[PDB]
């Protein structure tokens, strides 16, 4: 289909960045105890 | 609609003979007695209708008119090509050795 | 877009210089 | 006390995170000017007529370049060696066209880098150190003066200095080979031995000190924590490294004095690099590399080519194509 | 020179990593030798300082602490860990040559990084677009046509004078 | 291949007389050509006017012709333009103009033939290289 | 006065034509039985104007001002030619020789650079008929040739040209040559220009004149690769007339 | 201090012998690099003018004059790459110079043969050549045994000047270190840096 | 047509006779060219495929089939579907070899 | 400039992914 090419970079960043954030805070939570 | 005018010229008599209206002055070295004295005269008076108008150049000595006659078979004339004669290119066409 | 990407990465490296100098692990003498 | 002295003590203070010093007073503003002009030009400078033939070369990212093709372009050959500050131009537009940012950048940089060198001396004096680090840095400094200052002088134009670019640097190397046969010059051969040999001895010194680290850790921790900073003692057995390397080769090809070993590591690349910068600086005056073209001939006189003759065919192809619209007459005499 | 004119080897990321590894090795070599030589401790009363080192001594012959401070304040960072510093010296040049070895394996296949397509598409349409990239390609073409007949005799390359590429005059 | 008398036999005059040369004279005339001429004529070209070379074919079509020794030796005494109409000893070195071209002052007549035979021999050896320019280096 | 090279060098004055006093408003008589020549003609541009590309709606394009970026390299001088007296009395100048072209680059708002070959090559400029004397109301009007800005040997950045060079786009071996033809095929243009010279200062004693000029001609089209711009050039001129 | 002084002087000497043809006459030392490059343009103006070229109106390939163009302050100068070298001044050339640079009328009329000779001699003796003294550009074939005294003297005196500047820095720094009493290393018992506050 | 060797990103157009004597070329410098197609009146006749039996005689057309003859046999391509850029790529044989070595 | 449009996403992830790896490992070292 003739689709928006930034759609792909947009979706990837939409997914990656909040996710990495959550992971970073989780793993350092486990490293405490 | 778009052609290289110099390439077209090589399919004309310019591509076989000394074109008195176009060829660079160094080509007159090819034949005996034309260079440099008469080469300068040919070129300075250049634009000619027929190759033989070159015998009518003012001042020719009688040996000069005879040398030219000997070398009329090596001359031709075609239309002046602007790209070939501008820039003083007939005197120096950027070619050395 | 490509110019923006080259300049953004360059800009991040300058930022990393700043932290690496001024916010380094301070060396100490055991 | 008084003002001038409180300031003098701040300048020469050994408690500033970054040492300033008197050399630092000249260094800082000139590097800042060079760096800011360079970042802006690399990104945004319009095209620059480098060879004086009204044939502008685009070097900036916004005009179609990438990191590898971009550059700040040398000033025009029509300028040659004339000074061309901004104030000498009728407009920033003229200045940009004729390559002014290049002159602004390289003078502020050469100046600021020469004071970098003095600063290295200056802080070593305030710290009670031996003074000769700055001597080592003089080998890269001297190399920079060569491509940015000396070579333009001998050839009569900053248009033939090295461009401030990745691809532009290659352009400069290739034209240098055709016009001087630098590969056939001994000083550049001394420079390669300089840096091959430096990297060699770098890999060797590291590999041999890392080989002789004293067990201070377990297999789960970086060996690196076996050293603590400012510790009084050594973290490797040099006697053990000599015993290994002294046997890799023979006993006296191996250093057992720590001081002799490090002075060797300083001296090799420094000297070599001195020679290759000396070599760029003397080819600035057209004292060029060895010429053995048609040096071997047979009984009759036929040319028996050698590898030098093959090199000359390469050199010749670079020769005839470089600056293709810039030559009107049969020799390229500068 | 062959590799420049046929492979455009200078434009290749793997040679650029190798070049950084070699010139970086030489840099570390010189700057570590000069730092040790110019932070040495006074361990003899003579002017030749070499005679003040015994291979069997326990002590460091130079001051890691003062070296660090010099470079922290000259360059903004310094080494603090003597093991890391010597491992990095093995690492840099050794990793450079490996990266250059990878690029050559690509050239075995004529898998060059010879061009930038975007530049060629523009230059082909826009005769005023010139960069150092395109100037260097013209030089390569010169290297190839001028050296090949004699570099590759077995090919019997015959190039009439009139097909040889040349700028003006030269 | 080697340097032979058939190689070293060049036209003496335009009457088709010939003369044969020694190893000594060809090498003698190489040295003198280097000394006196090659600053401009290296490898058979002319740096200051590349349109004229020393290929024996070019020398042939000169007025007077110069593809022999006597014609050449004459040119080195009284040089003319390609077509013969102008004496050019005011700018081209010659015995006539040895007061302005010092390197000629001490050249003997035996020397000028040494150089001429060199010129006429050299293209038998090198062919296209002689007079060709960088294309043939 | 009689200044010297070393007086002048580096000052920018080598690009300036000579001038005549506020008071040289005399008149130079033309002896029709006589022959004449311009012994030196000098043209010095002071402003370059380019016609703007009015949009498809258009309404009108104007000549906009432009920034000179190539420095004091713009003047035409040492031009010579013969000043004939025609039969209706007009004077016609016929250029022979001279430094009669300067390449020039000016820059339009927004950053577009416009090269042009500022020239009067082959100029042929005539007066109105029946001019017995040259005065501070005399005008010439004339036409000249403008050859291509680059000449036949000039190669482009991919090595293509007219009298030399690649004849194709060699970096794209199997592209469709068709959309590339206007850049593959170099064309050498020759167009005409127009110039009016308004004599406003005359010195009949010495045979010198001075005035303004304004010319219109086309800018470089880059051997056929894009369309030229119209350009209008204004400046001042100086001439010396001698009996031939 | 004297090593510093001498360094400065070898550098000046280097530049004196390369650019200056007054106290380094080219009659004695061969032409300067600019002089040879300028002499080449003169040579081919002369020849082409003899053939019939109008050298003042000859447009070259770039649009610049093949033979003559303006410098950036307007002076008429030789064309081609030698435009960098229009600052050259030499007795063989100054004759043809008027107030606005080279005079076209003098070029058309006043070029003497001695100038054609000097100009050709000087372009064929340009200070270019190889370390084994083959003369010319790097792509030249053996034949001509020549390297200009200007190259021999400027190269050798740059090298010397550079190594004497290195001398300065070596001995200046040592002399400061010695007068302070730490030229032989750092005093373990008094290591200055240890009395200094940490940078962080 | 002498054929392009793999080494060369670009290669000139040189036509020899059954023996190898160069007989025609497309020149760079036109001024002293003696082998141009115009000068030699060279022609292209096709046998097989789309063009079978056809002959072209004007130099510009003969020149473009001459520039493809250095690649071997001449094929019609579709370059619009994939927006092809005209620059050669390697095959999977190449990509496999490089990865594994 | 007609550049390759997957270049943006390739550069972006080439930066992002290994940088996230390092940040994840540094922060969880600092909190123990
Ligand atoms: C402590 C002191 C610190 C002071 C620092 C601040 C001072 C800045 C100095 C800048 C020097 C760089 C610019 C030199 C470029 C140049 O055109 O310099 C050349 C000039 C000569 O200039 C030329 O001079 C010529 C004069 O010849 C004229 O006159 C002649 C007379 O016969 C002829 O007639 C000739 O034809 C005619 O042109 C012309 O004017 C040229 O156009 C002009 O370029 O030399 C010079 O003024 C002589 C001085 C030579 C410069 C020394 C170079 C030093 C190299 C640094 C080495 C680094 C070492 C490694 C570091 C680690
Ligand atoms: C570990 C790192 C390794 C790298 C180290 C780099 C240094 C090694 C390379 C240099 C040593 C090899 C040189 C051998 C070349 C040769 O045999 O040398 C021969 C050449 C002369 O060659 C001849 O030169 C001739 C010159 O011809 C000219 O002259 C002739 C008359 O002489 C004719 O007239 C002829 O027509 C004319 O063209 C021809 O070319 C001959 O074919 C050619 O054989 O020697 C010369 O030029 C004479 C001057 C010699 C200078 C070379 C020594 C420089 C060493 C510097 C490095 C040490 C410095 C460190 C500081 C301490
Ligand atoms: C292991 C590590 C690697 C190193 C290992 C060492 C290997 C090299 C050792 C070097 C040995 C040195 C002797 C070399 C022989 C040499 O030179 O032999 C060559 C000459 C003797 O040979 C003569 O050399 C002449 C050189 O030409 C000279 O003479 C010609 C004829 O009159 C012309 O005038 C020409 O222009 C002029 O240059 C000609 O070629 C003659 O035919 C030939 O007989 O000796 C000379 O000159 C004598 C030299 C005197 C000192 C000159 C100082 C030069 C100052 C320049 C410094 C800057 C250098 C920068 C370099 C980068
Ligand atoms: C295997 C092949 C090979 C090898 C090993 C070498 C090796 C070398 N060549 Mg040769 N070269 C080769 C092939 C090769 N070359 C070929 C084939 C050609 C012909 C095409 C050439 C043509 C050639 C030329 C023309 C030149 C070289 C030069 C050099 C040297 C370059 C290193 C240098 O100058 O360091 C010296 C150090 C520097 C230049 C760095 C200066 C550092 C400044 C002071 C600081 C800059 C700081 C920076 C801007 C900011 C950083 C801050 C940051 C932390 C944020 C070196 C000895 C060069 C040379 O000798 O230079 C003198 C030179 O000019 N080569
Ligand atoms: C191996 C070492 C070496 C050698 C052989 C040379 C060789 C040379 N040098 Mg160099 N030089 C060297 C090292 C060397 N240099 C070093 C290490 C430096 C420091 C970096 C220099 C710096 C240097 C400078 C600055 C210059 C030279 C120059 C020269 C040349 C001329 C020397 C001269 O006449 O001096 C001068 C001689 C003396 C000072 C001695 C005093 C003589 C008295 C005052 C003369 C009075 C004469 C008078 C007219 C007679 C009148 C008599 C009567 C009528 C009353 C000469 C070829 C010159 C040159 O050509 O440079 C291109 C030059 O200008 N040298
Ligand atoms: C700075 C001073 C200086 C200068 C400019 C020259 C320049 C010249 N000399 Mg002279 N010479 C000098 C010092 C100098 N020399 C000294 C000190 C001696 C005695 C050892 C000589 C002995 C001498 C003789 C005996 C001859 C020359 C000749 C020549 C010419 C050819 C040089 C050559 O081929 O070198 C070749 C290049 C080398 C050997 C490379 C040298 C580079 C060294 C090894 C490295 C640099 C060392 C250091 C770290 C810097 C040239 C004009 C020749 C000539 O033509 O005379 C008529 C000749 O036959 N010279
Ligand atoms: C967009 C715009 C504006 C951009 C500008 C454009 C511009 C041109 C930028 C482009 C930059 C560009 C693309 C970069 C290319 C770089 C490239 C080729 C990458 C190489 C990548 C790499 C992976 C290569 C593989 C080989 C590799 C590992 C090389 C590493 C080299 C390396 C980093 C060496 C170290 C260099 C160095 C300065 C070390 C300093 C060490 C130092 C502080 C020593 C001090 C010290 C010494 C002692 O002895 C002691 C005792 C102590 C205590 C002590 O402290
Ligand atoms: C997950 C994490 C993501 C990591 C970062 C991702 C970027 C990684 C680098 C991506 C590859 C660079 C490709 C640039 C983008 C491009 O256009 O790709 C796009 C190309 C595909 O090509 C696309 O194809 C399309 C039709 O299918 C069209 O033709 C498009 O024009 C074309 O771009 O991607 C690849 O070709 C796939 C990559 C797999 C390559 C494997 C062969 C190489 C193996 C060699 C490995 C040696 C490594 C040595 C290590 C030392
Ligand atoms: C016939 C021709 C004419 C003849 C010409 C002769 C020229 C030769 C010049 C001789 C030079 C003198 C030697 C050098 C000075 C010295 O020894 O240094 C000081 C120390 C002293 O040695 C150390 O000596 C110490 C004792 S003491 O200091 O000597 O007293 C000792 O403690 C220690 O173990 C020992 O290693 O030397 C070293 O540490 C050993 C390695 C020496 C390496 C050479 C030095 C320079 C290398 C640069 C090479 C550049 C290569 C370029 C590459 C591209
Ligand atoms: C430069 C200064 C030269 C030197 C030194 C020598 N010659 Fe020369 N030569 C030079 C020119 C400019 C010309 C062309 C003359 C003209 O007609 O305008 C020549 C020509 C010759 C010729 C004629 C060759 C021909 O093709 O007809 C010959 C035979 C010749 N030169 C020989 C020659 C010799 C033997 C020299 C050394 C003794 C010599 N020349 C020196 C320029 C220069
Ligand atoms: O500009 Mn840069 O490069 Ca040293 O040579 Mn001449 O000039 Mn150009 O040519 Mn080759
Ligand atoms: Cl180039
Ligand atoms: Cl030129
Ligand atoms: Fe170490």
């Amino acid at each position: 289909m003739e689709v928006n090419q930034l759609g792909l970079i947009a979706t990837a960043l939409f997914v990656l960045v909040p996710s990495v954030f959550l992971i970073i805070l989780y793993v350092q939570t486990e490293s405490q105890q | 609609e778009l052609v290289n005018v110099v390439d077209e010229k090589l399919g004309t008599a310019y591509g076989e003979k000394i074109d008195l209206n176009n060829t660079n002055i160094a080509a007159f070295i090819q034949y005996r007695g034309l260079y440099p004295t008469l080469a300068k005269l040919i070129v300075k008076n250049a634009p000619y209708e027929s190759v033989e108008d070159v015998l009518n150049i003012p001042g020719l000595t009688e040996r000069q008119k005879q040398i030219l006659r000997e070398n009329l078979e090596h001359f031709t004339v075609t239309e002046v090509e602007t790209a070939l004669v501008e820039g003083g290119d007939r005197y120096n066409n950027g070619l050395y050795k | 877009m490509e110019t923006i990407t080259y300049v953004f990465i360059f800009a991040c490296i300058i930022a990393l210089f700043f932290f690496a100098i001024f916010f380094r692990e301070p060396p100490r003498i055991t | 006390a008084n003002l001038w002295e409180r300031f003098c003590n701040w300048v020469t203070s050994t408690d500033n995170r970054l040492y300033v010093g008197w050399f630092g007073v000249i260094m800082i503003p000139t590097l800042l000017a060079a760096t800011i002009c360079f970042v802006i030009a690399f990104i945004a400078a319009p095209p620059v007529d480098i060879d004086g033939i009204r044939e502008p070369v685009s070097g900036s990212l916004l005009y179609g370049n990438n990191i590898i093709t971009g550059a700040v372009v040398p000033s025009s050959n029509a300028i040659g060696l004339h000074f061309y500050p901004i104030w000498e131009a009728a407009s920033l537009d003229e200045w940009l066209y004729n390559g002014g940012p290049y002159q602004l950048i390289i003078f502020h940089f050469l100046l600021g880098a020469s004071c970098y060198m003095g600063r290295q001396w200056e802080l070593s004096y305030r710290l009670g150190m031996r003074p000769w680090i700055c001597v080592a840095y003089s080998a890269p400094l001297a190399s920079a003066f060569a491509v940015f200052l000396i070579y333009p002088i001998g050839q009569g134009s900053f248009s033939d200095g090295m461009p401030l670019g990745i691809s532009g640097t290659f352009n400069f190397m290739i034209v240098f080979q055709a016009e001087h046969n630098i590969l056939m010059h001994p000083f550049h051969q001394l420079g390669v031995a300089g840096v091959f040999g430096g990297a060699l001895f770098c890999a060797m010194h590291g590999s041999l000190v890392t080989s002789s680290l004293i067990r201070e850790t377990t297999e789960t921790e970086s060996a690196n924590y076996g050293y603590k900073f400012g510790q009084e003692e050594e973290t490797y057995n040099i006697v053990a490294a000599h015993g290994y390397f002294g046997r890799l080769i023979f006993q006296y090809a191996s250093f057992n004095n720590s001081r002799s070993l490090h002075f060797f590591l300083a001296a090799w690349p420094v000297v070599g690099v001195w020679f290759t910068a000396l070599g760029i600086s003397t080819m600035a005056f057209n004292l060029n590399g060895f010429n053995f073209n048609h040096s071997v001939i047979d009984a009759k006189g036929n040319v028996i080519n050698t590898w030098a003759d093959i090199i000359n065919r390469a050199n010749l192809g670079m020769e005839v194509m470089h600056e293709r619209n810039a030559h009107n007459f049969p020799l390229d005499l500068a | 020179l062959f590799f420049q004119g046929f492979h455009n080897w200078t434009l290749n990321p793997f040679h650029m990593m190798g070049v950084a590894g070699v010139l970086g090795g030489a840099l570390l070599c010189a700057i570590h030798g000069a730092t040790v030589e110019n932070t040495l401790f006074q361990d003899g009363e003579g002017a030749s300082t070499f005679r003040a080192f015994n291979p069997t001594q326990a002590e460091e012959t130079y001051s890691m602490v003062t070296a660090n401070r010099f470079w922290s304040q000259i360059f903004g960072i310094a080494f603090s860990n003597k093991r890391w510093l010597h491992f990095f010296m093995l690492f840099v040049p050794v990793t450079g040559l490996w990266m250059s070895a990878i690029g050559v394996v690509g050239l075995a296949l004529n898998l060059r990084s010879y061009d930038f397509i975007s530049q060629e598409i523009r230059a082909a349409e826009d005769p005023e677009f010139e960069t150092f990239y395109t100037k260097n390609l013209l030089l390569n073409e010169g290297i190839r046509a001028w050296m090949a007949p004699q570099d590759q005799p077995h090919e019997n390359f015959v190039f009439p004078e009139e097909v040889l590429p040349r700028g003006n005059a030269l | 291949a080697e340097l032979t008398p058939e190689v070293l036999t060049v036209p003496l005059n335009s009457e088709g007389k010939t003369i044969t040369l020694t190893e000594k004279q060809y090498l003698e005339g190489k040295r003198l050509f280097q000394y006196a001429c090659a600053s401009c004529h290296v490898g058979g070209i002319t740096k200051t006017n590349p349109s004229l070379d020393l290929r024996t074919e070019t020398l042939a079509l000169a007025t007077p012709p110069r593809d022999n020794i006597e014609g050449l030796v004459d040119y080195m005494k009284n040089p003319t333009t390609y077509d013969g109409e102008q004496e050019i000893a005011e700018v081209h070195p010659s015995l006539r103009s040895a007061d302005i071209f010092p390197k000629m002052r001490n050249l003997t007549e035996k020397d000028l033939v040494a150089i001429a035979g060199h010129i006429l021999v050299e293209p038998k050896i090198l062919g296209d290289k002689w007079g060709g320019g960088k294309v043939y280096y | 006065q009689t200044l010297t090279y070393d007086d002048i060098v580096g000052t920018g004055l080598a690009n300036k034509c000579p001038t005549l006093d506020d008071t040289a408003r005399g008149a130079y008589p033309i002896d029709s039985s006589q022959t004449y020549r311009i012994a030196r003609l000098c043209l010095q541009p002071t402003t370059f104007l380019v016609k703007e590309e009015p949009k498809n709606k258009r309404q009108e394009a104007e000549f906009v001002p432009t920034k000179l970026v190539t420095r004091e390299t713009t003047s035409l001088d040492q031009i010579q030619g013969e000043l004939k007296v025609n039969s209706d009395g007009s004077l016609t100048f016929v250029e022979e020789d001279g430094i009669d072209f300067q390449p020039v680059t000016v820059q339009m708002a927004g950053g577009e650079r416009i090269p042009l070959l500022f020239t009067v090559k082959n100029l042929v400029a005539s007066t109105q008929p029946n001019v017995t004397s040259i005065t501070t109301s005399t005008d010439f009007k004339g036409e000249f040739n403008v050859p291509s800005y680059r000449t036949a040997n000039f190669l482009d950045p991919k090595g293509r040209g007219l009298a030399s060079g690649y004849d194709s786009a060699i970096a794209l071996p199997q592209a469709k040559e068709e959309e590339l033809a206007r850049a593959n095929v170099k064309r050498f243009s020759l167009t005409k220009g127009q110039i009016s010279l308004n004599v406003a200062k005359v010195d009949g004693r010495t045979g010198e004149i001075a005035g303004t000029f304004e010319s219109e001609q086309l800018s470089d089209d880059d051997m056929g690769a894009h369309e030229p711009h119209e350009v209008k050039i204004q400046g001042v001129f100086y001439a010396s007339i001698e009996p031939a | 201090y004297s090593l510093g002084a001498l360094s400065m002087m070898g550098f000046i000497a280097t530049c004196f012998v390369w650019f200056n043809n007054t106290v380094y006459p080219s009659e004695f030392y061969g032409p300067t690099g600019p002089e040879a490059s300028q002499a080449q343009a003169m040579t081919f103006l002369i020849r082409d003018q003899k053939l019939g070229a109008n050298v003042g109106s000859a447009q070259g390939p770039t649009g610049l004059g093949k033979y003559l163009m303006r410098s950036p302050t307007g002076e008429i100068i030789f064309g081609g790459e030698t435009m960098r070298f229009w600052d050259f001044r030499g007795p063989w050339l100054e004759p043809l110079r008027g107030p606005n640079g080279l005079d076209l009328n003098k070029i058309k009329n006043d070029i003497q043969p001695w100038q054609e000779r000097r100009a050709a001699e000087y372009m064929t003796h340009a200070p270019l050549g190889s370390l084994n003294s083959v003369g010319g550009v790097a792509t030249e074939i053996n034949s001509v045994n020549f390297v200009s005294p200007r190259s021999w003297l400027a190269t050798s005196h740059f090298v010397l000047a550079f190594f004497f500047l290195v001398g300065h820095l070596w001995h200046a720094g040592r002399a400061r270190a010695a007068a302070a009493g730490f030229e032989k290393g750092i005093d373990r018992e008094s290591e200055p840096v240890l009395s200094m506050p940490s940078l962080d | 047509v002498r054929r392009m060797p793999a080494f060369f990103e670009s290669f000139p157009v040189i036509l020899t006779d059954k023996n190898g004597v160069v007989k025609a070329d497309i020149p760079f410098r036109r001024a002293e060219s003696k082998y141009s197609f115009e000068q030699q009146g060279v022609t292209v006749s096709f046998y097989g495929g789309e063009l079978n039996g056809q002959t072209f005689t004007d130099p510009p057309t003969v020149k473009s089939y001459a520039r493809k003859a250095i690649f071997g046999e001449i094929f019609e391509f579709d370059t619009e579907t994939l927006n092809s850029d005209g620059i050669f790529r390697t095959s999977p044989r190449g990509w496999f070899t490089f990865a594994h070595a």
